[PDB]
C-alpha cells in the first residue's frame, strides 16, 4: 500500500453502482487497486494503458472487460476518478 | 416546396481547404453538405469515423487535478465505506 | 482565428431528420459538418460511398415475412392500434 | 372500397416502441396508415415515395420527419413492415 | 392559464452548469420554456422535433446549437427531463 | 498472442459466417481486418447503433413518467431558484 | 449463445482496445457492431487501406521536408522546452 | 555520431499533450527518440516500420501501442513530425 | 409431388441466348431446373445456395462455372428468375 | 521474379478465368493489376461485398414475387417454348 | 483445389506484402478476396490499366512512321477508290 | 470560362431510375454526371466494373456460324498449311 | 480424329503469330485440337469452359495460360474461330 | 423505345480529358456515361469513392527522390530537351 | 495547296467496314479528312485531341461518337492510321 | 532570375515516350516549363493548381488536356516529377 489513496466524489457515486455486484466482483476490484497501491504490474487481461486524448496523464485498465477504472499515480498518490462499463465512462 | 439552411461557422484554412479538394472532385461545398447530411440520414449514422466527450468523467479528472479528491486510509477502509458494509 | 460559414439549401423534413440523428450520436449538425469537412480534408474524397437508404438484416426479415404471405391480419386501424399499443388507445 | 391490413412480426414489435409517445403522435400514425388503406395521396411533408434501394416493392413515408413507415400495396392489401427512426431502419 | 410546469431532480442538477452560463444564455433558455407552456411553435433554428431513439415519448429543441432541451407535453403538463450539450444527454 | 472476442447469439454468427464465406474470408480474418481498419483510422469507419441509453437521461425521464417531477409556479420563479438568483 | 473471435498480437489487442474504450465500447460491443454492420450491408462497410495522415501530420511532414523545422541540440533541451521544464533530463 | 534533431510546429503543439503524462512515460518518449538520433534499431514492441504512402520515407513507431512517433531520418537531420494516439494522428 | 412451373419474362429473354448454346448444355440447364421442381437436393458442384440480401429468399446455383440460375421455391411454385453469367446478373 | 499466388476451389478458379479472359486480361495479368492496385492505393481499391442482383435482375425477381411470372406445366414444354424447338426434350 | 498464381519482380512482390500486412491479411488472402469480388461484381471493380496496344493499329501507326503509307490525289479520290465508286 | 456539354442518349425507363436514385443520395442527374467524368479523369480510369467486344473475333464466329468455315482433312495436313512447314 | 475439321479465316491469320512459336508450342496446339476432334475431355490446366454473352455458343480452353483457343463442335464438325492471346482475341 | 438525354455542363479540359480515357479505355464517352447510369441504378449509389487525383506508386517515388535531393541537373530547357529527346531537338 | 494524302493499309482495310455506312455517314467521313488536310480547326463535337498512351505521336477525333479517325500531321503530310470504333482501334 | 532546372529519373523515362510526339508539341511542353522556370503564371488551359491529395506540395498543370506535368518550385529550384497522361501518374 505504498502510494497514498485519493478518490473522485464521482468514484464514490460510481461505486453505488459497483456494490450492487456479487461479493466476488467487489474483491476483485479492490485487489486491482491495490495491486496498483502497491505499483505492481497488472494481468495481461486487465489491458492496463495510458489514455490519449482528452484523458491525457490518466490510465484505464479493464477489471472485466465491461468493468473499467480511470486512475493515476501523481507524485505519492494513487488517484481514482472513475469506476464502470465503458459506455458510462467515456 | 419549404427548403431551409444549414449551415456551421469553420475557420478559413478549413473552408479554402475543403473547396479546392470539393473542386478536385468536381462538386461545390453546399452541394458536398448536403450529400453529407442525406448520407447520414440514409444511413441513420454517421458512415466514417469520429472524433467521445463525457462531462462526468471530465469532471472527475479535474477534480482529482485541481487537488480536490478524498483521502482514503486503505482499501479495505474504502471498500466498507463505498459499499456501506458489504 | 478568421471564421467562415459553410451552409447548404435542404428541406425542412431532411434538415429535422439529419439533426435527429446527430443528437442521437452526441453531436451538434455543426460539429457533424466540421467534422465532414475535416475528413473530406483529411482523405482527399468523401470517406464513405453514396448510396440510397439499404434496409437492414431486421427490416429485410419484415419485409421477406410479409412477401411470403405470413403477415398477422388485423380488422381496422383502430383495432390494430389498441392491440399493439395494448389499450393505450 | 378499404385495402386489407396486413402487419409484420416486427411491427408489432416497433410499436412496442412507438406506444411510449404521446397519444397524439400515435394517431397520426393511425391516420397515416388509414390514408394508405384507402389509397389516398399522402401530404407532401410525408415525403411518400418508392425505395430505389433492394426494397422489393416497398415505400418509404415519413410520420415524422424521423419516424419511417415502410409499407407497401400488394393484391388488395397494406401491408406494414416496419416503423421507426432511419437508425432502426437502415 | 398556460401549461403547468413540471422539471426532473436531474433537470436541477443541469441548471447548475446552465447558472454557470452569461445571462444572455440563460435568458435565452427561459424564453423557449414560456413558449413551450403557451404551446406556441418555436423558431426554424430550434429544430424542435419528437424523439423516436431512446427517448421515445419525449421531444428536443435546441436552445443553441449545442444547448439541447429534452421536454415533452403530458396533458396538461410541460415536463422538463433534461437541459444540456448533445454529448451530455445522449 | 492475445484474443479479440465477443459472445454472439446463434443466428447472427451463421449469418455473418454466410456472408464472409461470400466474399471469401473467414470470420476471424474478418474480425482481424476490422480490428486493424480500427487503428489505421484511430475510429471506428461506419456508421454506429444508437448508443447505449444515457443512464442519467433515463432516469430523469423515468422520474417525470412515473409523476414525481418538481412543480413550479413560473418560468421566472423557475430560474430564480435554479438559478439561485442570477435570473 | 457462440463466439467471435480473432488471435491478435498485443501492440494490436492494446490499440484496438483504447480506441474502442474511448468511443465508449466495449471490445465485445465493437465486434458485434462489426459482424451485424457486415449482414445489414452484405459487406465490409468501408474500403480496407493502410494508416493515411490527416491533414496536420500531412502539414507537419510537409513543414520538415520543405527545411521549416526547429532545431535543437540534443533531446534532453528538447524534453525541457517542449515540457515547459517537467522533464529537464533523459 | 548523432542526427541534428529537428522538429515540426505540431510537434511541439503535440508535445503539449505529452507533458500532461507521467514523468515515467515521458521519460519512455525521450529514450524512443534519442535511440533513433545514435541510428540505433528500435526493439520489436516498438513496431518501427515505414509507411506505405507518398511520404517521402516517414516513419511510424509505437513508444506505446496508443502513442505513436511519425519521423523520418534525412541527411543526418533526425526530423519529428507528430506524436500522439493513433486517432490524432491517422 | 412436383412444383408448379414459373418464370419470369427476363428469363425467356435469356433463354435466347441459352438457346444458342450446344444441345449438351441446354439439356444440363433441363436436369438442374427438373431436379429443382422435384424439391431433390442438388450436387456439390452446383454449389446451390440462397443469396445473403433482401431477396426474398431465392437462391443462386451454377449449371456451370459462368452460367447460373436464379431461383426460389416459393409455396408449391417453382420460380425461374434469371439464367446467365455472373456478368449479366450480378 | 517470384509468384503471388492463392488456392482457390475449382467453380471459382473457372469463373475467374471467365471474367477475366472476356475482361481480354490473362489470369496473371488481371492479379498483377490488382496488386498494382492495390500498392497504387495503398488499399484495396474496392468494397468487399456479396453479389448483388443488378437491376434486371431486380426486376424478374419483383415479378415473380408479384404472381406476375408465366406458367409452364413442364420443363420439356418450357424448354420447347424458350429454345424455339431447338431442344423439345428431357 | 487449384491456384490463381502470377509471377511478379521482387520490388512489386515487397510492397504488396507490406501494404497487406498494414491491412492486416496475408497475399495470398488478398488475391482470393479479388478474386471473390471479380466473381460477385461479374468484373473487375476498380480503374484498369491502359490495355496492351492494339497490335491492328500499333502496326498501321508503325507502317506510316517508317514512310510507307499509300498517297492520294484527293479525299473524293481516296473515298472513290476505298469505297469501290459507292462515294 | 469556357464549359461545354456532355451527353448520352438514354432509354426513359433508364433516366427515370437514375434520376430517382439520385433524388435518393442528394444530388441532380447532371452533378452526378460530372462527379463520374471528373472521377474518371482523377483516377485515369474507370473505378467500376465495365461490361469486352471484339470485332476480330465476331466476325470469325460469324463466319463459322454462316457455315462459310474452311475444311482441314486432318489436324496434321491443317497444322502443315497453317505453319507453312515447321 | 470422329470430328471433321474447320477453321476460319481468322484462324489461319492467327496461326501466322503461332507459327513463330516453338516447334514444341506448336504441336501442344495440334495435341489439344487433337483432343477436342476426338470429343474427350482436357486437362485441368486448361480450364476448358463455355463462353458466356456474345460469344456463347462457343467455348474456350487455355492451351497455355496466355494462349487461348476459341472453338465450338456445331453438328459433326469441329470449328476453330480464334487462337491468340487474351487481349488479341476479347 | 422512348429515347431522351442526359447531360452535363463541363469545361473543355474535362471533355477532352474524359474522352481521351474513355477513348483509350475502348468506349464511347455515351456508352461511359450509359455504363455509369446503369451501374449507380445497379448498385442503389455511386459504386466507388469520390476523391482527388492520387499519386499512383512510380509517380510517388519520383516525387521522393526530388525531395530527397537525389534529381537530375540540366542547364536549360533547350539542352534538357536535346537530351531527354535523343535529338528531336 | 494542302497537305498531301497518305493512308496506312490498315486504313484502307478498315474502310471497307466504313463503306457498307450509309452515304451520309461515309460523306460525313470526308467533311472531316478534308477540314484536317485544309489545317481547320474541327468542330467541338469532333473532341480532336492528342494522344498520349500507346499511340502517342498522333491524334484522334471522333467523326461521330461512336467512330473515332487516327492520324497525324507529320511535316506537309496528313497520315491516316486508322477508322473504327474505340473498341476495334485500342 | 532564373529556378535550377532539376528532374527525376522517372522523368527521364517519361520522356522517352513524350519524345514520340510531334516536335510543335514537344515544344509546347518546353515552353511551360519554361515559363514555370522564370516564375510565370501559366495560361487558364493549363489549369494550373496544387493537388491536395498526398502531395508533398506538387502542383499539376496541363500542357495538353491529356498530357500533365507534376512539378515543384524548392528554393530557388523548378522539379519536374513526371510527365504523361492521367493514366500514366494516378
Amino acid at each position: 500500500s505504498m502510494y497514498k489513496l485519493e478518490y473522485s466524489t464521482q468514484f464514490k457515486k460510481d461505486f453505488k453502482k459497483i456494490t450492487k455486484m456479487p461479493i466476488s466482483d467487489i474483491i476483485e476490484v479492490g485487489n486491482v487497486i491495490s495491486k496498483l497501491q502497491r505499483g505492481e504490474k497488472l494481468e495481461p487481461k486487465n489491458v492496463d494503458h495510458p489514455l490519449t486524448g482528452n484523458w491525457v496523464g490518466f490510465r484505464d485498465c479493464h477489471i472485466k472487460p465491461d468493468l473499467v477504472l480511470i486512475y493515476r499515480v501523481f507524485n505519492d498518490q494513487l488517484q481514482l476518478a472513475r469506476i464502470g462499463s465503458q459506455s458510462d465512462l467515456f | 416546396m419549404r427548403t431551409e439552411m444549414l449551415s456551421t461557422r469553420i475557420d478559413h484554412d478549413t473552408k479554402i481547404a475543403f473547396t479546392n479538394v470539393c473542386d478536385e472532385m468536381g462538386l461545390s461545398t453546399s452541394q458536398a453538405i448536403k450529400l453529407f447530411a442525406k448520407a447520414v440520414i440514409n444511413h441513420g449514422g454517421i458512415p466514417f469515423e469520429l472524433r467521445q466527450p463525457n462531462e462526468v468523467t471530465a469532471s472527475a479528472i479535474q477534480e482529482l487535478v485541481e487537488g480536490k479528491g478524498h483521502k482514503a486510509e486503505s482499501v479495505e477502509a474504502m471498500l466498507n465505506e463505498l459499499t456501506e458494509g458489504k
